């Protein structure tokens, strides 16, 4: 059912005509040649296209894969925008601020205004922002630029009081193949570790999740030292505009006990000392016990030594290769998640999956804590084993390429 | 709604009757398309239909859908694997040198190495279904036990005498003392139920003595009423005190035992009547009430079938005829009426199976009668001799429940055995089991052990599975679910799983 | 609603919910089938038509904020306009109905 | 050929999604639970036929009862001189049709035959009648998923609120060896439940509803010798199990009545 | 390229003249340079894996 055979197809009709009409010709010059040839081309088309609609296999599929996804998972994603609020601008007196006055942040802002405002002799008024595109972006802590101006409004001001609601980013079938194996949730009272992980992974803006469970007492093979029967969840979330639903999703799917960092360990980033405080339960129970921590952020560094290859490969192209593998947009490699073993073999071997033809003489990688200077020239190894407390990230500037 | 043809042979026309060539072409094309685009689709639908999917491709695809590791499954014993062929006697023991083992799976010996390999496709299907549940179902006990029943036994009742497959009792216990007990006694009259509360048998006369003993009623007055007399014949009890009464032709009379009334307030009445071999294979009965509300019955002596019965009111409940050895049977009846005027109970023989108690006869027929009794209930109890008054006996009292001892008011005769049923020391005894042996003098007996259940299984967050050997499930699979990284058993967070 | 007629294979185009729609209904063997286009670009093809369950199954199709279409019963081209109807629901109404579906 | 193959391919483009029907949907729904076939006839036994002598009732006769249901016979049998024999019946439609226990009427009549009559000894074999075709199957899946979406406290609340004559439920979990709302530290990790009622005339039903939600590792034992009154000391005696099971135990309490 | 979804810990390479017995564990290197008139061959049993 996997594959179709077409080498014997021509013989089928070349002898169907022979035993049907008579034993004559079936050559290439006569009229029977074209009839037999077309009865084989059309038969091969059907033989191919009847199988291609079979598989359905979770992999190999496409577009129709959304049904195999929706059999268990509720839905993949959506398409929303990074709408803002609580903005403010530096202006003069009695200025009729324009609608859609575009403000561009340095990291590809292209931000419009949502409603229209008129300023006041005080010199400061509030304006709202909506992103001109539909992907997940962020604004810098300070105002950067103003494009549409009346030469009296001087600069757009970003403050601390403002909000930052995050959007999603469409779909990707090659990315659906990855989260499919994780996002499946179960149909009793929803109290298993896999159920928790799948339910949490479906919350928007949550890039990765880790869940572990004790069963024995004292310590467990996975990282954690404290409570006798704890449940450690280490959510990696860009943001929680529903700061309580990131906890209500935990609470609904959770039965057992909730400690902070297994209860007493060190060097994590718990969200707070006291509890997370769910607002309420609909079962008339004011049970507010939920505890989760965020990973300790890291920095990344990748270096490679490549020959000139076979084609004129620009040195700027190899940089974009590893960023996708860190972001997990490739088909097959999950990405950089908690406890991701940053390796030179998993990285520099996978860069050839999109730009082959080059000879990689050497590659060695290492990393250090985020917001810290670069390591020594000899501080580069082949691997970097990661603990379960945190995960690494890779940016474009950290990659250095030498065409030696 | 409108029909669609989609048939290749529609191209053939009445213009082509004696044409071999073009008809051959069209028919062969139709056969080729049928073979490669309808039969193949049916086969694929069947092999993806998971219940009877035996194709290894289907199981592999469902595994990929579910996502378990596949290294523990023997995918195919088919001819593709190593060391299997038609002759296949090359480079292997063919009896010249060494005897080869015979009790082996088809294929080479080195396939399925390790005890984590399960080689039969049926348990592959079972483990895939249970894995689907585990991945999609996470924690209730009622639902999971129901699922286990459905998957393994195909929705059929079970047997505890082989201790079949249940999830567990959790930290929760089973039971303490013994509750809801019933005592089954084997004797000359077979299975009988006993009750701790006293039983009342309101029949004034256990056996007929003469015509004056039981009056007979004939509305027609077309002949002499049926006569009753005491003869000699073997009783099942061990004496000779049977009764005879004959039905002359042209006489429609029935004999009636004088009974106190009313029997009660419109509840169930357990009529009884010993069945004794007679000239005619049929015996009739009647259970009257406020006129008109009577409900009656007839009993097929020869075969053991209830035949004639009617509803005149809502009286009737049920009827069942009980077998005894050597041409004797047990006949009962039950009645429940909205009213409460239970007046009198009548009896007479009959000629045919569908004969009524009030019909006329064709000749003279005779039949044997002994041991009548009437009580309040739906289940017959032990027989008790009655003479001139009802007699009430209760046979036992639960002298100690927690220790499980019952004491008897009279000393059980030799050859009397006893069963029991209910729940006790954590067990179930849905099937009767011996605990008492009759020697003639004893009055205190001890209950026995049921099939037994590990009642406490104490400890929170502790759970384990228990399986029965009757299912003959492979111990390879038992070793297989003991792992967690494979993840094929439903579980809750913080709870540990043991297959046994 | 959608003004429909009793034809074995038909098409409808209209402006619904501040957007342009184009629905193509055709008979396929036994079941009804539809093809949905919005604003000139395809959305989904060969959707089996059934009663109650919506025609758009996928989130990125039916709405970031748009609506959906629902049949009250199994469609039948000999009954259209006569006891069988098709209804369009805006974002809020369909979100409410979807929550009620569970 | 080309049109037929294209249409046959397009018929089953999406099958795993449970919007499908007609057979593949049977297995798509059999993964959890789903019952099909269920289209039988109400076969009988122990008929009553009062007629003439030494005659035979022809097979596949017609039978009718008071609200006009049509019934066919199965076996042909001879008549004894007494005027009583037993027949076998079968219904016209493959539905669980009800025979009212009232003396039948004749549609198709043979000679010297009359009065198809009822009898108590007859067996009443009640059939299933296409109870789940395609759509109530989907509603069954939806109802199952709804039941399964709720978690422990929520499931308990819904199940207990489901029984008749209940009014309120209060559910708390200790979640530690300490006190959160009330002094339940009898056991380290219990699950306490209180129920109000208009009497609990069905004590067993409440226990069954509570038992239908069970976590499998969390005992229900609660009490501090001072909190709400427990129903019984050692056990609340649930039913054993509807499906191939045995006796389990559950416990729950009730509040203290106060007069304002 | 051939199989994603796999984590590779370490891979090391070595070379030696044709026919030589198996070399010692110390003979493996990250990269091997080869002469112009040299040609490399890999066999099925030559490769050894470890599912650490």
């Amino acid at each position: 059912v996997a594959d179709t055979a077409d080498v014997l197809s021509d013989v089928e009709a070349e002898f169907r005509a022979a035993l049907g009409a008579n034993i004559n010709l079936a050559a290439s010059t006569p009229q029977g040649s074209l009839v037999a040839a077309e009865a084989i081309a059309r038969s091969s088309v059907m033989r191919n296209e009847a199988r291609i609609a079979n598989t359905i296999n979770p992999n190999v599929s496409f577009g129709t894969f959304l049904d195999a996804i929706c059999a268990l998972m509720g839905i993949e994603r959506g398409s929303d925008l990074s709408t803002f609020g609580y903005g403010v601008q530096v202006t003069g007196r009695s200025q009729t601020r324009i609608s859609t006055g575009s403000r561009v942040q340095t990291p590809a802002g292209a931000i419009f205004t949502v409603m229209s405002d008129v300023t006041i002799p005080a010199g400061g008024v509030a304006t709202i922002d909506i992103k001109s595109q539909e992907y997940g972006n962020i604004p810098l802590p300070v105002g950067n630029l103003i494009i549409i101006d009346g030469t009296i409004g001087w600069s757009g001001a970003k403050v601390i009081a403002s909000t930052r609601v995050d959007p999603g980013s469409r779909q990707m079938s090659d990315a659906e193949l990855k989260n499919a194996r994780v996002n499946r949730l179960a149909i009793q009272g929803r109290n298993s570790t896999m159920a928790i992980k799948a339910y949490v992974s479906a919350v928007p803006n949550v890039t990765s999740v880790n869940v572990i469970e004790n069963n024995t007492g004292a310590v467990q093979v996975v990282n954690g030292v404290s409570f006798t029967l704890p449940y450690a969840v280490w959510v990696c979330v860009a943001g929680n505009p529903d700061k309580q639903a990131v906890a209500d999703a935990l609470w609904a799917a959770h039965n057992g006990g909730t400690p902070w960092d297994y209860g007493a360990t060190n060097n994590g980033v718990p969200v707070d000392g006291p509890n997370g405080v769910p607002v309420r339960d609909p079962a008339s129970g004011r049970k507010y016990v939920v505890k989760w921590t965020t990973p300790i952020m890291y920095d990344g560094y990748v270096n490679v030594t490549v020959q000139q290859g076979s084609s004129s490969v620009a040195p700027e192209a190899i940089q974009n290769a590893v960023v996708n593998y860190a972001q997990g947009k490739v088909e097959g490699e999950e990405g950089l998640v908690v406890g991701a073993s940053l390796s030179a073999f998993e990285v520099a071997g996978a860069i050839a999956r999109e730009i082959p033809g080059i000879y990689i003489k050497l590659c060695q990688v290492a990393c250090v804590a985020a917001g810290s200077p670069a390591p020594a020239p000899g501080d580069f190894t082949s691997e970097y084993v990661m603990s379960a407390f945190g995960q690494a990230t890779i940016s474009v500037g950290n990659v250095r390429v030498t065409f030696v | 709604l409108p029909a669609y043809n989609s048939d290749i042979q529609q191209a053939l026309k009445w213009l082509h009757n004696q044409a071999p060539g073009i008809t051959g072409l069209i028919q062969r094309k139709a056969q080729w398309y049928d073979r490669f685009s309808r039969q193949f689709w049916a086969n694929w639908e069947r092999d993806v239909f998971h219940l009877k999917t035996a194709n290894p491709f289907g199981l592999m695809v469902w595994c990929i859908i579910l996502g378990t590791p596949s290294k523990g499954f023997g995918l195919y014993p088919k001819n593709s694997s190593w060391a299997f062929g038609r002759l296949r006697q090359n480079f292997i023991y063919s009896g010249t040198q060494v005897p080869p083992p015979a009790d082996a799976s088809p294929g080479g010996n080195f396939y399925g190495g390790g005890n984590a390999e399960i080689l039969n496709l049926d348990e592959i299907r079972k483990v895939l279904q249970l894995r689907y549940v585990a991945l999609i179902s996470n924690g209730s006990i009622a639902y999971i036990n129901r699922m286990l029943r459905y998957i393994f036994n195909d929705d059929e009742p079970w047997d505890e005498a082989t201790g079949l497959y249940f999830y567990l009792m959790d930290s929760t216990g089973e039971n303490g003392p013994v509750e809801n007990l019933a005592v089954y006694r084997k004797d000359w009259e077979g299975m009988v139920l006993l009750s701790s509360s006293p039983r009342t048998n309101h029949v004034l006369t256990s056996t007929p003595a003469s015509d004056a003993d039981w009056p007979g009623v004939d509305p027609a007055a077309s002949g002499i009423p049926v006569t009753v007399e005491t003869a000699s014949a073997t009783a099942p009890d061990g004496s000779a005190t049977v009764c005879k009464l004959t039905k002359p032709a042209g006489s429609t009379a029935y004999v009636s035992a004088p009974i106190d009334g009313p029997l009660g307030s419109g509840s169930t009445v357990t009529f009884s009547f010993f069945a004794k071999a007679g000239s005619t294979r049929f015996i009739a009965i009647q259970s009257a009430a406020d006129f008109p509300s009577r409900a009656d019955a007839v009993f097929d002596l020869d075969s053991g079938n209830v035949i004639s019965d009617q509803m005149l009111d809502s009286s009737v409940v049920s009827a069942r005829m009980i077998r005894l050895e050597n041409g004797w049977w047990r006949c009962v009846l039950t009645t429940k009426t909205v009213s409460s005027s239970f007046r009198a109970a009548y009896v007479a023989p009959a000629e045919t199976n569908f004969s009524w108690i009030d019909s006329n006869s064709s000749a003279a027929i005779d039949v044997l009668i002994w041991g009548a009794q009437i009580e309040l209930g739906d289940t017959p109890t032990g027989y008790l001799k009655t003479t001139g008054a009802p007699v009430t006996i209760t046979d036992y009292v639960l002298q100690n429940a927690q220790t499980g001892t019952v004491k008897f008011t009279q000393p059980l005769p030799t050859g009397v055995e006893a069963y029991w049923t209910g729940d006790w020391k954590g067990g179930t005894a849905a099937e009767p089991a011996r605990f008492a042996v009759g020697n003639g003098t004893q009055d205190t007996f001890t209950l026995s052990d049921p099939a037994y259940i590990g009642l406490p299984t104490s400890g929170a967050f502790k759970l384990e599975y228990r399986v029965g050997p009757a299912l003959n499930l492979s111990p390879q699979l038992i070793n297989l679910m003991n792992d967690r990284a494979v993840g094929i058993m439903p579980t809750c967070a913080g709870c540990d799983v043991k297959v046994i | 609603k959608i003004p429909l007629t009793a034809v074995p294979n038909q098409a409808i185009s209209f402006n619904a919910g501040s957007s342009y729609w184009k629905i193509r209904l055709y008979q396929n063997m036994d079941m009804m089938n539809a093809d949905i286009s919005r604003d000139g670009v395809i959305v989904c093809h060969g959707v089996r038509c059934f009663g109650g369950i919506p025609l758009l199954q996928y989130s990125h199709q039916y709405r970031p904020d748009y609506g959906n279409f629902v049949f009250d019963r199994d469609a039948d081209w000999t009954l259209f306009g006569d006891g069988i109807n098709l209804f369009y629901l805006d974002g809020a109404e369909f979100a409410e109905y979807q929550a009620l579906a569970t």
